[PDB]
């Protein structure tokens, strides 16, 4: 027993304002404080604030007092966190975390139970669809014993692109290099490797499909 | 604020070994140091709390020790389920700070990059650009340097490159390197060259193609 269920991701436009949730079960909601921790990707974890639903105490990290409201629905065992005036730098992952049963001073607590995390991308940029390029062997690239073939999928928004070589078959040999937004625009790549016996001899195809755009691009290679 | 320094950024290790992840606070934090484990795909979990005390279900393989400003986590006999990021934090003062983390990778036998250069395709040229890309693929260790030469001259200009996680299946790293030219910049040069320097080679592997030769 003991689980902290979070809300489910959200994409928000700049200057906006979220409220995340944290459904807590297993124990008596009111006796263990709940903390909120942020994580910018590949930066350390970071403490935002703490609230206890039954002693009547809030403490916030000073740099977050400005944009944050930790509140509570004592009867739905939920905790919410209103993050306001939402900028680029606020895009991260937000864990609530049950502190342990004591209190809060020279510790008397530690984060003994974390939530699954809630993601929040903040962008003032509209739904753009992907551009599925074939990247096929260099001319004069002296005929190997196996061949790497790749799809550049320039520019798109939001995320959730799929790439699929041969409509599902080449599940290994494939590398999805993670997307990385240059200016608003995500961008991705995927490679496939097969012996010369399998290509140009045959049909290698790339299958990009970014659903929130209602796109499905196929490409002969 | 207490600034906690995980001095070690990324740590590589063989299975069955003893690793010591290590944390230094700026104020003496009187043994209010806890260690959290972040697995792949988000999951954070408490291992040690109060320097050296273990949490329920954390294996005896983990252990801590420290005092005042220096503290250390020991994973005696490294198993596969310990590939993760280890974070520590202080609990003497508020706000509770944390360390930047330390990622364990798996050490495996060296692997050389299966490099591949890729020409600008007609459809993007028709769209008005040029992306020469390079796949430095499947290699160990994580250390590599790639180098572009548009003709004999090196170009760090529009080379946006995507690194990768240590593969779940074969413990290697792969890497994309996109050089992003315009149809006329491209149309004013012939040979394009992606170039790789890796542990496993006293010879620079160079990858090329000649623009009009096709």
């Amino acid at each position: 027993q003991v689980q902290l269920q979070q809300s489910g991701a959200e994409l928000v436009r700049a200057g906006s304002s979220v409220k995340m949730s944290c459904k807590a079960s297993g124990y008596t909601f009111t006796s263990y404080g709940v903390n909120w921790v942020k994580q910018r990707p590949g930066q350390g974890l970071e403490w935002i604030g703490y609230i206890n639903p039954g002693k009547g105490y809030l403490s916030y990290n000073e740099k977050f007092k400005g944009k944050t409201t930790l509140t509570v629905d004592r009867s739905s065992s939920t905790a919410y966190m209103q993050l306001r005036s939402l900028t680029s730098e606020d895009a991260a992952v937000y864990f609530c975390a049950r502190s342990f049963y004591g209190g809060s001073d020279l510790a008397v607590y530690y984060f003994d139970s974390w939530g699954q995390g809630t993601t929040l991308t903040v962008s003032s940029a509209k739904t753009t669809p992907p551009s599925v390029y074939p990247l096929a062997p260099g001319c004069g690239d002296t005929t190997g014993s196996s061949v790497t073939l790749g799809c550049l999928v320039k520019g798109y928004f939001p995320e959730s692109v799929t790439v699929t070589w041969n409509s599902g078959s080449l599940s290994s040999s494939v590398h999805t290099f993670p997307a990385l937004l240059q200016s608003a625009l995500y961008t991705m790549s995927s490679s496939v490797t097969v012996p010369s016996s399998t290509w140009p001899s045959q049909t290698v195809t790339c299958s990009v499909a970014h659903p929130a755009s209602s796109t499905t691009v196929d490409k002969k290679l | 604020d207490i600034q906690m320094t995980q001095t070690t950024s990324s740590l590589s290790a063989s299975l069955g070994d003893r690793v010591t992840i290590s944390c230094r606070a700026s104020q003496d934090i009187s043994n209010y140091l806890n260690w959290y484990q972040q697995k792949p795909d988000g999951t954070v979990k408490l291992l040690i709390y109060y320097t050296s005390r273990l949490h329920s279900g954390v294996p005896s393989r983990f252990s801590g020790s420290g005092s005042g400003t220096d503290y250390s986590l020991t994973i005696s006999n490294l198993e596969h389920e310990d590939i993760a990021t280890y974070f520590c934090q202080q609990g003497s003062t508020l706000p509770r700070t944390f360390g930047g983390g330390t990622k364990l990778e798996i050490k495996r036998a060296d692997a050389a990059p299966t490099v591949s250069i890729f020409p600008p395709s007609s459809e993007q040229l028709t769209s008005g650009g040029a992306s020469v890309v390079c796949f430095l693929n499947n290699f160990y260790p994580k250390d590599i340097n790639v180098k572009w030469k548009i003709d004999g001259s090196e170009r760090q200009n529009g080379v946006l490159n995507s690194w990768t996680d240590q593969d779940s299946k074969d413990s290697t790293y792969s890497m994309s390197s996109t050089l992003t030219l315009t149809k006329d910049e491209y149309e004013r040069h012939n040979s394009y060259t992606c170039e790789a320097t890796h542990k496993t080679s006293t010879s620079p592997i160079v990858k090329s193609f000649n623009r009009n030769e096709c």
